[PDB]
Order: structure tokens, then C-alpha cells, then sequence
DNA sequence: GGGGGGGGGGGGGGGGGGGGGTTTGGGGGGGGGG
DNA sequence: CCCCCCCCCCACCCCCCCCCCCCCCCCCCCCCC
């Protein structure tokens, strides 16, 4: 089959030439040996594999040739142009420059070094008349361009559906979500056959998504000898690669009116791999490819990427200045009226109590009554504010949902198992909106987290308990619309007494219509919507980052247990069961013991304790009887 | 002047490292590895002077049994083979090979060394196995890459199934369509070594060889898909899984729902674009093939047997976190021992229900049980469906109660069931089976499970006015299902709330309880004690019905009285029923039945 | 089985069978050319009676309820149609290697 | 009497030709509303 | 408690392969030294 030719205006050996001497000469000279040289010492040192090229430096050296009057061809624009081939151009400028180690690596440990040192000699033996390899095989780094910066293609972020098929063979830039990513697999760059027969190694490099294996020896110590000798692979001399596929899209305000949102499929080998995962939002470069389906299979082969997005003294800033608990409790949702002892309990939820050995350690909420009020906006406040949050509501979350299963990936046919909100929730908080609506499996489900800190799987063979300790917040809003003020809160509640009864507290929170207090909220909200800041003088608001710097150190404060609080906390017990001596659900029970000690050892980790403090038993039975009295209503 | 085996690709001597290998395998002693590693301190002669790895070869040879489980840390102790654990680390299929070879050879030189009339031939006719394990660090499922591609490793997971077992030829076996001659062929890395002439020279026909199947020597093989753990992921993606490979008796090691660890090389192999092509695709499929698996006496058993407060004592060591309420952890103690059975039905088993107010512990006291208990089940009873229950809708998987099968079934929120489910549960407590007949499905499905129910009286209170049945509002005949039925109330009263809140408080003070006795115990029991029945349980037996009949009463409490006076004869390793059995089965009894 | 070649209608007979549909490679007559070009002769060939039935693991034995493990199970002459669905049967016989044919 | 050369058979290689490679309806099970 | 709903499950080029032909090698037989 012949083929015509036609002249072209380029020449890969001047440009060979170019690409070295940009190699051998250029360093970083405007922050004042070359950097690429240094960095070829770090990978010849073993140190490093991913070796990145900026076309700024390209641009850089450039202009530097530019001005010192010589013309360098334009190298960003062929880079830019005919991505694919440079590197094959860089990559023989390295393996022609590299210089040798410093540090010590023990050589002969690398299997390629004993096998080419072996045929090494087997050459020497043949040379005293009685490549050496593909370089590729050699080849530990991993080479990628990087682009421009704004300052001239490469640096423009496309949207996929911009991604016209002129493109192909230029090193774009791509914006959109990445919508699923493959499981890391290897590919082979280089295979290594044995020769059963002569003992002679021969190689076979891959550049494409298939191959024919080789079977007879084509080496001159067979093939001299008329020696069919047959190959065998071998993945200890193979070089993989390691290989990896995301599918990103465009982003969904990007879409046409009434378009399907268009798609594409990124490739990423060596050490670039994994650093993207669904559902990120990110700025990738790559060159876009054709691949073998006239029309074409396409995708890009990434090359950078550009991802959307001490302590302990720290802390210290917030201690010093006093009366942290309250001030903190204030600073939950300062926007949200008044409620402050809600607050100052749903602050112990993050901080949580002891677990023991079991002694179960997570605090509990439900809040109870009419809704509205800026109770899903608390919810979903709590869940930014805490660390190992996560906000649900009881029909909400529909997809994997609260409650966990077996599942397929019905798009492709493999099966696995996964778990719901409540184990993402583990060793953290799960945020129950709507928690009245939420079903026989939902209700068991959290059941579970109370009763046993799981979730449970019994399905297709596979009987399993996954892990799910976490405090619950809780909202559950009443029936008909309006609670009705003045009885039991199981005339206006659909769950059952029995699931209430686990929490440590309830809050029964009326949306009572009274002048004054409507023009005390109604003064708060018209204030903040006037004045744009500080939803109330005096409360100090902390900001969300610097309070988890208290949070966090908060809870590891674990305390020690006080004869003092011991001998308190019975009495308390005691007391409240003088009230329990009887009109409503709020009974002093074991479980409302247990929920004044974790809330009272929630209140020792904020106060920094060891000794825990009948302060913060009293303190607790103060949330208690506050939640109690509430609950009266 | 002579040929050296090498391990290929590495300059390793084979001869060097089978003598280093060998030097291990006997002379190790066990002291050893605590110098390498930590408790020192804790060097004990007559347990740490034995040559360990003889130890186990003699054992090993005694049982014939072709498996040598290896710590690969103990490699790092013994001066002569440190290097060989990096050697394995890095080439494992060789070491392995040589390890395999050293410890026939050394089961050869014990016999022959002491001169000893055990089987030569049995020996030569034995393969054997090393199973190292151990090796490392347990490294991520997300983080194997290329450079493991040949290494050993291990890896936690769960397993979510496995292939049944496939079968994988090892030897070929090929006969001459001409003169019938027959020989044998080794399989060499998965391809058949055809011979293309018949052997026998004074045959010598080309491709007269044909492959005689079933006369082929076939190997074991079987695959499992081991999943990444919910536990380990970043949360907001799904967990990865991988094949593994797993061969010989190594099969069927581990289960569906097994969380485990598996050691073995990571291995890779190409697949093909067409099975009617030699092509392959360039990203090869990749697995680990396993070379050893774990999951995630009677003298003390005797020594306990003779205590006098031994009924309390296991009582309190079901649950002494929980308030004492003794009588519920007594007849669950005699739940957990159960009774015995006859095949001629009625079965061993013992059913319990806790009633009282929903404001007690007694979801803690299931909670413990069903931790305490070798293979029960957990669940309650509100919206539970009579087929969700039991066993659902092609095939037919089992429900709650069929898993529970020979365990205790926990079942709280009871009193909210609905009758269709508890007409299901009719056939468990009078037959432990359910008698299904849907379309295509017809099954007697046996399900021998001890219930443990946990209910309520209706409302959010017991009326202590009222008797159980008018409380619980479940029906008599219901209630007559279970042995015991129990009452714990959250009245007030300050000396049991100042003990209890006292018992609940001193949990964080404190720096037969435990339960792991506890449950041995209970197994041993179950395997060693089954007790008949004298004349002396034999007349209170029938004199008790009688009384309670005239109180009123039904046989279901003297077969509840039986059953109960086996599970009390049951302790202090009695095995006969007496008097005193059926006298406190008959006593509990009269706690319940008062109603 | 027993064929006759096509270009010479000589009798091939007692062909042993693999599990494979087997035909004779050579033709008996050495005035023929032929190698592989058949009709069977119906009425010469020898046929079992062959019945293919499944099973899976006893209710009883199931470790703790699982999904049984199948196996599949042949029978030939006189013993087929003996069982039945839903039955549980004791069989004695060979365990066999099954190619992909 | 042994070794070379001539002639015929048998085997192996190389080339050429050929064939293969999702909607709609129905029953039964399971769950929810009047 | 009974009935209805709704959910599930199922029915043109390139490679491998085979056939045909031609040449080369190896053995046997006969002649020459
Ligand atoms: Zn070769
Ligand atoms: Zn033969
Ligand atoms: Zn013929």
C-alpha cells in the first residue's frame, strides 16, 4: 500500500535540538543549576517520578532567546499544536541527559537492572566475535506538560461541548464534574517475554488499547540457530504503567436550554492517577485523542490538573478570653432566635460524652412541635458547623438513602455493598429532618444505631453489620399542620414513645401567636435583615473554622469520674424521680441518668476537666428539667 | 566448573536460600521471636526453648497433615534467613517453591534421622504446603499499583461470594488411538505439552495422541469476591473489591458476610478481545492468589462446675452492667442451656418473653444476649412482616427467625406485631419449622430458634391494677407459647432507684464475669451435658400440672416445666434431672402463670 | 455410531463417542481419498436413554440457611425418570470432568 | 570392503483461499388504605 | 379485615485455519577404488 508525502513546516530535529538545549540551560531566572537538570538529579536519585513541564518555562526561555536575538521556533506553539509527539521528544532529550545518582538506591534490588546488566554481558560475550533495550522499559518517570498561564489556547478552560473535533492532537484544557472514575487497573508500556529454549529475554512495547501476543524466539541467539524457541510473558520484567479512567461532564448551568449534557472520558496514567474522584469539580489539562472505534472514539489524555477545591495554640485565642461554652453555644446559628438552651445542648451532641469497657458514649436531641421556626435551617447549621456531619431528612436522601442495602450498578452489572447516611454519620452526627415521616425500616434503622450502634444487612447471602455510632439530631414535626398547645405530644406526633424515649432530651417548641414575643422574634428578623451583621451585639459570633479548632480539642478531653458527682448525680436521679411520681412521657428513668451523665461529661470535655464537676451535673439536669418542663406543655 | 539454580531476575542462589531456609525450619526456637519483637520481657524456657517448627512437623506428621502455617516475622529472627524474608517479600512464587520442597525434605530426614517405622511412601506420596502469613502491614485495597504486581501482600476485606469450586487440570493424560499406549503430561503455566508423536518407538504415529478427560489429575480452584470494608472508605464513594484466588483445601476457607485476611502474591493476567483471537487488551486484569486466611479448656470448665453460688454467679455474668433482676437473668441463663430433644414433635428449646413498661432496661438485656449467643439474631416486631420475618420471594432466601436457627431470636417492640406474624410464630414455638406453600415453593424450612421477646403493656404504661394479660394485650394463649413471662416496672421507690442509680454510677470507677467464659461455658455445656430425667422430677412434674390444672392450666406448662428442668439440669455439669429441677422450673413457673 | 462415506458408500462402524458429536477422520476403503465427509446410519448407530438432572445442597445440611451449592447429575439406560422435583434422592456413580464442548 | 554419488521417498514450510465475528403483558407476592 | 395497587421478574477487514504444492534432505543401493 503506498502512500503520497507532502513538505511541512516544521523539522523535529531542529526542534529536537530546541528541546534539549531548553533542557540542558533554562532555570526559573526571574525569582533571583537549571531547573530541569536538578529535578532530572531527584529522579535519578529515585526520589521522583512525575516530571512536569511548564510551558511558562517554555514561554520564558523563549522570550530569553527572543531577546538575547535568536529565533526559538515557537515551541509552545507546536507543544500546543502536536501535543502527542513531544512527549516522545522530551522523553528521548531525558533519557539522553539524565545525569547519573547521588544517592545510594542498592542497585541490583530492580529486576530490570539485573536482566539488562545480564544482557549486558551476554553482548559482551557475543562482541568479542566468538538498542540494547526499548526505552521505554527504562523509563522510571512520568513526563507532563503543564499549561499557561493567563498572560495561549491551553490556559482557556473549555466546557466539553466546545471540545470540537479540530482539537484533536492539542493540549486543551477541559472544566465540568467528574460524573463517575474507574478503579485503578495496570497497563503494560513494555511486555517481557522468556525464551524457553535460549534463556534470551525479547521485548514487546504496546501503544495501543490492544495486542498480539508474540510466540517464536526473533532473537539472533535463536534465529541464527533456526531455533523455533516459544515466548513466554513475564510481569515481573513487564513494565506496567498504572492506568485510570474518569468520565467527566459539563457543568449543569452550562447546558443548553432543552440539551442533554454532553460527556467525556479522561484518561490518566502513572503517578497521576487517583487524583480525581466523582463528584469533584475540576480544571484538567490534556491532549484530546482520537481512539479506534471513519469516526473516531475520542478522550483526553490528562496531563495537570487543577481541582475546585498551629491548632492547639490556636485554640487558646478562644480559651482565653472566657466564658467559652455560653459564647459558643451563642454562636450556633446567630441568625436563629433566641433558644439558646437548644443550643447549648445541641453543642454536647458534637462534643458527646464517654464510652467505656459496652458503656454507650453518643448524645441525643429531638426537637419536637409547630413547624417553620428556622428549625431546618438549625439542622443543616449543625451540620456545617460539626466535624463528621450529615444532614437527612426521613423521606430526603433518596438515592442510597438513610437506611443502608445490597446494591448493583445497574448502568454497568456488578453488585457491591454500600452503606446509608447513618454509617457516613459514624463516629460523627446524622441531622433526622422530617424525622415524623420516616418508615418501619428508617424507624428500625435508627433503632439500630441506638440499640446496637449498626446498621444490618440480611440479603442475598450476605447477613453483615455495619458500623454506626452517632449522636442524632432530630426534628419531628407534628401532624395536621399546627400542633395543639396544651396536650400530650402523642395527640399531635405520629412516631411512638418507645423510639422518643431513647434520646436524651426533647424540646416541644410551640409557634404560639403573642404580641410580644412576636415582636421580640419579629424585631431579631427585621434587625437582621436591615442591618446585614452581627445578628446580635454581646454574643461574640465565632466563625465555623475556628470553632472546630474547639470542637475538636474540646473533645478529646476525656474526664475522669468525681465521688463527688457520683454521690450528686444519684441525688439528682433521685430528685427528679419526686416529679416522676405520678403527666406525659418525660419520666426520670435510667436512660434520662445516663443522659444527664454523658451531657455532664460533655460539659467536663468543654471546661477542659479530668474530674467532672457537679456543676456539670446540675448543669445537665438544668438542660433535663429545661427539656421536661417543655415537654409539660 | 558447574550450573547454579537462580531465582531468575535476581542473582538470588537457589542452594543458598534452601540451606538458609533449612537452618530455620529446624533449630529455630520460639525465644527468638520475642528478641525480635515486643514482651521480651516474657521469655518462658518451657515454652519458648522447643525447637518450634520440629514441634510442629512432628505434630504435623502425627495427623498427616500436608499444611505448615508460617509467621513470616519469625524469618527476621533467626540470623541465617533475614535476607530470605525479603526474598519472599519481593519472590514469592520461588521462595515458596523452595520452602514446599524443604519441609518434604525435612519430614524425610526426621524419619530417616530417627530411623522411624512411620510410611516412607506415604511421605513421598504427600504434597506439602507452607502458608506464610503476617508479612506486613495490611495495605489499602485502594492502594495496590504496579510495583506489587509480583510481591506478597495482605489484604482486610469482606466477602461478598464466591464461584463454587472449579476444577483446574494439573496433569494431562493423552492415549494413542492406535496402539493404545498411554501417557503423562504436567501442565506448564496453564498449556497442555501435546506430545505430537506417540512415544512408544514401535508406535512412533504423528498426532495419534488423543486427551483422555476424565483420566486427566485435576487440582482445585476457586474465586471470591473480596470487597474494600465500608468501614476504611473515604465515605462519599463506593468501596472497591478485587478477585482472589484460592486453591486446594484453601477452598471454601471463608464465607459470604466473612470479614477476613488473605495473604498471597498480587498477580496479574491479560484478557482476551475475542476468545476466538490470541489479542489482548492492554490493561490487564489483576487478582491475589492466596496462600493463607483468617477470620477478622475443659480443665477450667471443671474447675468452675463445682462452685455452690454457681446459678448466680453465671446469672450475674450475663449482663453485669444492667440492674441485677435475677429471676430474668436466671431464666435466661436457662435459655442459653436449653433443654434436650427425641426423635420418635417437640424440640430442646426454652421461649421467653420480657413484658413491663417501655422505660426499662430490658432492650439492654437482648442486646447482651444476642452478643452472648454463637449464632442468634436481633430485630423487633413493629411493621414485621409474617413473610419479612421468615423467609421471601427466582428463589425463596431466608428471613430473621430462619437465620436464628439453633440460637437465640431477639425480638423487641413485640406487643406491636401483628397477629399474621405471630400466627407464623405459632408453628416456630409448637413445631421450629415453617410449613410454606406459595407458587412454585413448597418447604417444610426447619428453624430451631430459642425466642427471646421483648413487649409492652399497651399505652405508655402498666396498669399495676390489672393483671398481664389485661396489660400486654397480646392474647392468653399467645403468652401460654412462651416458658417465662416477666414484669420490670419503672415505679418509683428511693431505695431501688438509689441502688440502681448507685449500680449504674460505679460503671465509671472500676478500671465468672466475662462473657467469653461465659459462652464457652455455655458451649461446653451444650456438647457435654444432656440430661434424662428421674422419678424424683418425674412426680413433682405431674403432682405441679396437676395443682396448676385446678389453680386453669394447660400441658404447654409441663412440657415448659420439663424443658426447664433439663436446661436447670444442665448445671454444675449434672446431667440428671431431679427434684430440685422441676421444683424451681415449677417455681419460676408460678411467678409467670399468676397472670 | 456407525456412518457411511459420501463418495463411497463404505460403512465406518462402533465409533466410539466423545462429548463431542465424533466422526471417523479416515475412510476404511484405501481406494478412497476421504478424510471427514459423513452420513450417519440411524438405524446401524447405538443410542442411550439420557436424562440430565440438577440438584442442590439438603435443607438440613445448608451450613447456617444460605443459598444451596448445585451440582449437575446425568443419568443414563434404565435409571432415568426414577426421580423427581422437589425429591430427595441418594444416587452413587462417578464424579466426571464436563469439557466446554 | 568401504565410501561416494545417484535416485526416490517423505516431511516440512510457505503460500493462498475462506469463513466468521427494549417494550408490553401477564401472574403472583407483598404491602397499604377504607 | 379485605381488597386493590404496585412492584418484580421473565421473554468489511483481519485472524485463525486448513489445504495444497514444491523443494530439500536423508536413506538405500550400486559402483568404484
Ligand atoms: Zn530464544
Ligand atoms: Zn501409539
Ligand atoms: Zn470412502
Amino acid at each position: 500500500a503506498a502512500l503520497p508525502s507532502i513538505q511541512l513546516p516544521v523539522d523535529y530535529n531542529n526542534l529536537f535540538n530546541e528541546i534539549t538545549d531548553f533542557l540542558v540551560t533554562f532555570k526559573q531566572d526571574t525569582l533571583s543549576g537549571p531547573k530541569y537538570m536538578a529535578m532530572l538529579q531527584k529522579v535519578a536519585n529515585r526520589e521522583l517520578n512525575s516530571v512536569i513541564i511548564d510551558l511558562d518555562d517554555i514561554l520564558q526561555y523563549q522570550n530569553e532567546k527572543f531577546l538575547q536575538g535568536t529565533q526559538a521556533d515557537d515551541l509552545v506553539s507546536a507543544i500546543q499544536q502536536n501535543a502527542n509527539h513531544f512527549t516522545e521528544l522530551f522523553c528521548r532529550a531525558i533519557d539522553n541527559n539524565m545525569p547519573l545518582p547521588t544517592k545510594e538506591i542498592d542497585y541490583k534490588d530492580d529486576v530490570l537492572d539485573v536482566i539488562l546488566n545480564q544482557r549486558r554481558l551476554r553482548n559482551e560475550r557475543m562482541l568479542s566475535d566468538r538498542e540494547l533495550f526499548p526505552p521505554n522499559l527504562t523509563r522510571r518517570y512520568f513526563l507532563y506538560f503543564k499549561p499557561l498561564s493567563q498572560n495561549a489556547i491551553s490556559s482557556k478552560p473549555l466546557s466539553v461541548r466546545q471540545i470540537k473535533g479540530d482539537f484533536l492532537g492539542q493540549l486543551i484544557t477541559v472544566r465540568g464534574i467528574i460524573t463517575r472514575v474507574s478503579d485503578v487497573k495496570p497497563a503494560v508500556e513494555v511486555i517481557a517475554y522468556t525464551c524457553d529454549q535460549c534463556g534470551y529475554e525479547v521485548f514487546q512495547e504496546v501503544n495501543s488499547r490492544t495486542f498480539t501476543p508474540l510466540s517464536e524466539c526473533t532473537s539472533e541467539e535463536c534465529s541464527q540457530n533456526q531455533t523455533k524457541g516459544q515466548l513466554f510473558m513475564s510481569t515481573r520484567a513487564s513494565k506496567f504503567s498504572a492506568f485510570q479512567e474518569c468520565k467527566i461532564q459539563e457543568l449543569s448551568q452550562q447546558v443548553p436550554v432543552g440539551h442533554i449534557p454532553r460527556s467525556l472520558n479522561i484518561h490518566v496514567n502513572g503517578t497521576l492517577v487517583r487524583s480525581l474522584s466523582p463528584g469533584d469539580i475540576v480544571d484538567v489539562t490534556g491532549i484530546f485523542l482520537p481512539a479506534p472505534y471513519l469516526l473516531t472514539e475520542t478522550y483526553l489524555e490528562a496531563q495537570f490538573v487543577r481541582q475546585h477545591k498551629d491548632v492547639e495554640e490556636r485554640v487558646m485565642e478562644l480559651i482565653t478570653s472566657g466564658d467559652v461554652y455560653n459564647r459558643l453555644a451563642k454562636s450556633i446559628a446567630p441568625e436563629i432566635y433566641g433558644n439558646l438552651d437548644v443550643k447549648k445542648a445541641l453543642l454536647l451532641l458534637l462534643v458527646g460524652g464517654v464510652d467505656k469497657r459496652k458503656i454507650r458514649g453518643d448524645i441525643n436531641v429531638c426537637l419536637m412541635g409547630d413547624p417553620g421556626v428556622a428549625k431546618s435551617q438549625l439542622l443543616k447549621a449543625i451540620c456545617k458547623i460539626s466535624p463528621r456531619g450529615v444532614y437527612t431528612t426521613g423521606k430526603g436522601s433518596s438515592g442510597v438513602g438513610l437506611t443502608a442495602a445490597v446494591m448493583k450498578d445497574p448502568v454497568t452489572d456488578e453488585m457491591i455493598l454500600e452503606g446509608g447516611a447513618l454509617v457516613l454519620a459514624d463516629n460523627g452526627i446524622c441531622c433526622i429532618d422530617e424525622f415524623d415521616k420516616m418508615d418501619e425500616s428508617d424507624r428500625t434503622a435508627i433503632h439500630e444505631v441506638m440499640e446496637q450502634q449498626t446498621i444490618s444487612i440480611s440479603k442475598a447471602g450476605i447477613n453483615t453489620t455495619l458500623n454506626a455510632r452517632t449522636s442524632i439530631l432530630a426534628a419531628a414535626n407534628p401532624l395536621y399542620g399546627r400542633y395543639n398547645p396544651r396536650l400530650s405530644p402523642l395527640d399531635n406526633i405520629n412516631l411512638p414513645a418507645a423510639l422518643l424515649s431513647r434520646f436524651d432530651i426533647l424540646f416541644l417548641m410551640l409557634d404560639i401567636p403573642s404580641r410580644d414575643d412576636d415582636e421580640k422574634l419579629a424585631e431579631h428578623v427585621t434587625y437582621v435583615h436591615m442591618h446585614n451583621k452581627q445578628p446580635d451585639l454581646d454574643f461574640t459570633p465565632v466563625e465555623p473554622s475556628k470553632m472546630r479548632e474547639y470542637i475538636a480539642y474540646a473533645k478529646t478531653k476525656r474526664p475522669v469520674m468525681s465521688e463527688a458527682v457520683n454521690d450528686y448525680v444519684v441525688q439528682a436521679y433521685i430528685r427528679l424521680r419526686q416529679d416522676s411520681k405520678r403527666f406525659s412521657f418525660g419520666q426520670a428513668t435510667p436512660r434520662t441518668l445516663l443522659g444527664i451523665i454523658r451531657l455532664s461529661q460533655a460539659l467536663a470535655k468543654l471546661r477542659l476537666a479530668d474530674m467532672v464537676d457537679i456543676d456539670d451535673v446540675e448543669e445537665a439536669l438544668r438542660l433535663v428539667r429545661v427539656s421536661k418542663e417543655s415537654l409539660y406543655q | 566448573s558447574e550450573p547454579l539454580r537462580i531465582i531468575w531476575g535476581t542473582n538470588v542462589s537457589i542452594q543458598e536460600c534452601t540451606t538458609n531456609f533449612r537452618n530455620f525450619l529446624m533449630s529455630f526456637k520460639y525465644k527468638f521471636r520475642k528478641i525480635l519483637d515486643e514482651r521480651e520481657e516474657f521469655i518462658n524456657n518451657t515454652t519458648d526453648e522447643e525447637l518450634y517448627y520440629i514441634k510442629q512437623l512432628n505434630e504435623m506428621r502425627e495427623l498427616g497433615t500436608s499444611n505448615l502455617n508460617l509467621d513470616a516475622r519469625n524469618l527476621l529472627a533467626y540470623k541465617q534467613t533475614e535476607d530470605l524474608y525479603h526474598q519472599l517479600l519481593n519472590y514469592p512464587q520461588e521462595v515458596i517453591s523452595i520452602m514446599d520442597q524443604t519441609i518434604k525434605d525435612c519430614m524425610v530426614s526426621l524419619i530417616v534421622d530417627n530411623n522411624l517405622d512411620y510410611d516412607l511412601d506415604e511421605i513421598e506420596t504427600k504434597f506439602y504446603k507452607v502458608r506464610p502469613y503476617n508479612v506486613g502491614s495490611c495495605k489499602g485495597m485502594r492502594e495496590l499499583n504496579p510495583n506489587d504486581i509480583d510481591k506478597l501482600i495482605n489484604l482486610k476485606g469482606l466477602v461478598l461470594r464466591s464461584t463454587p469450586v472449579i476444577p483446574d487440570m494439573k496433569v494431562a493424560f493423552f492415549k494413542c488411538n492406535v496402539c493404545d499406549h498411554t501417557m503423562a503430561v504436567e501442565i506448564d503455566r496453564g498449556v497442555i505439552q501435546e506430545p505430537a508423536r506417540c512415544e512408544r518407538i514401535d508406535c512412533n504415529e504423528p498426532n495419534s495422541m488423543s486427551l483422555i478427560h476424565n483420566r486427566c489429575s485435576f487440582a482445585d480452584k476457586q474465586v471470591i469476591k473480596l470487597q474494600e470494608t465500608p468501614d476504611f472508605v473515604p465515605d462519599g464513594q463506593t468501596p472497591h473489591s478485587i478477585s482472589l484466588c484460592v486453591y486446594d483445601e484453601l477452598v471454601d476457607s471463608c464465607r459470604a458476610g466473612d470479614r477476613i485476611e488473605v495473604t498471597g502474591t498480587f498477580r496479574s493476567i491479560p484478557i482476551r478481545a475475542n476468545s476466538r483471537q490470541r489479542v489482548l487488551k492492554s490493561l490487564y486484569k489483576t487478582y491475589v492468589d492466596v496462600v493463607h486466611v483468617k477470620k477478622v479448656d475443659l480443665a477450667k470448665i471443671r474447675e468452675v462446675a463445682a462452685r455452690e453460688d454457681l446459678y448466680s454467679l453465671l446469672a450475674r455474668s450475663i449482663a453485669p452492667s444492667i440492674y441485677e433482676l435475677e429471676d430474668v437473668k436466671k431464666g435466661i441463663l436457662l435459655q442459653l442451656f436449653g433443654g434436650t430433644n427425641k426423635t420418635f414433635r417437640y424440640r430442646g428449646d426454652i421461649n421467653i418473653l420480657l413484658c413491663g413498661d417501655p422505660s426499662t432496661s430490658k432492650s439492654q438485656i437482648l442486646q447482651y444476649v444476642h452478643k452472648i449467643t454463637p449464632r442468634g439474631v436481633y430485630t423487633s416486631g413493629k411493621g414485621s412482616s409474617a413473610v419479612g420475618l421468615t423467609a421471601y420471594i427466582l428463589v425463596l432466601e431466608s428471613g430473621a427467625l430462619v437465620l436464628s436457627d439453633g440460637g437465640v431470636c431477639c425480638i423487641d417492640e413485640f406487643d406491636k406485631m401483628s397477629d399474621s406474624t405471630r400466627s407464623v410464630l405459632h408453628e416456630v414455638m409448637e413445631q421450629q419449622t415453617i410449613s410454606i406453600a406459595k407458587a412454585g415453593i413448597i418447604t417444610t424450612l426447619n428453624a430451631r430458634s430459642s425466642i427471646l421477646a421483648s413487649a409492652n403493656p399497651i399505652g405508655s404504661r402498666y396498669n399495676p391494677n390489672l393483671p398481664v394479660t389485661e396489660n400486654i394485650d397480646l392474647p392468653p394463649p399467645l403468652l401460654s407459647r412462651f416458658d417465662l413471662v416477666y414484669l420490670v416496672l419503672d415505679k418509683v421507690d428511693e431505695k431501688n432507684d438509689r441502688e440502681l442509680a448507685k449500680h449504674l454510677t460505679n460503671l465509671y470507677l472500676e478500671d465468672v464475669l466475662p462473657v467469653e467464659f461465659l459462652t464457652m461455658y455455655i458451649s461446653y455445656a451444650k456438647e457435654h451435658i444432656h440430661p434424662i430425667i428421674t422419678e424424683a422430677a418425674k412426680t413433682e412434674l405431674v403432682r405441679a400440672y396437676v395443682g396448676m390444672r385446678k389453680m386453669t392450666a394447660t400441658t404447654r406448662q409441663l412440657e415448659s416445666m420439663i424443658r426447664l428442668a433439663e436446661a436447670h439440669a444442665k448445671m454444675k455439669l449434672k446431667n440428671v434431672v431431679e427434684l430440685e429441677d422441676v421444683q424451681e422450673a415449677v417455681r419460676l413457673i408460678r411467678s409467670a402463670i399468676k397472670d | 455410531a456407525s456412518f457411511t462415506c459420501d463418495m463411497c458408500r463404505a460403512i465406518v462402524d462402533n465409533v466410539e463417542q466423545s462429548f463431542k458429536y465424533t466422526e471417523p477422520t479416515f475412510c476404511p476403503n484405501p481406494s478412497c481419498e476421504n478424510r471427514a465427509f459423513w452420513t450417519l446410519n440411524v438405524t446401524r448407530s447405538r443410542f442411550l436413554d439420557w436424562q440430565k438432572v440438577r440438584i442442590q445442597e439438603n435443607a438440613n445440611e445448608i451450613p447456617t440457611g444460605s443459598m444451596p451449592r448445585t451440582l449437575d447429575v446425568i443419568l443414563r439406560g434404565d435409571s432415568v425418570e426414577r426421580a423427581k422435583p422437589g425429591d430427595r434422592c441418594k444416587f452413587t456413580g462417578v464424579e466426571i470432568v464436563v469439557p466446554d464442548v
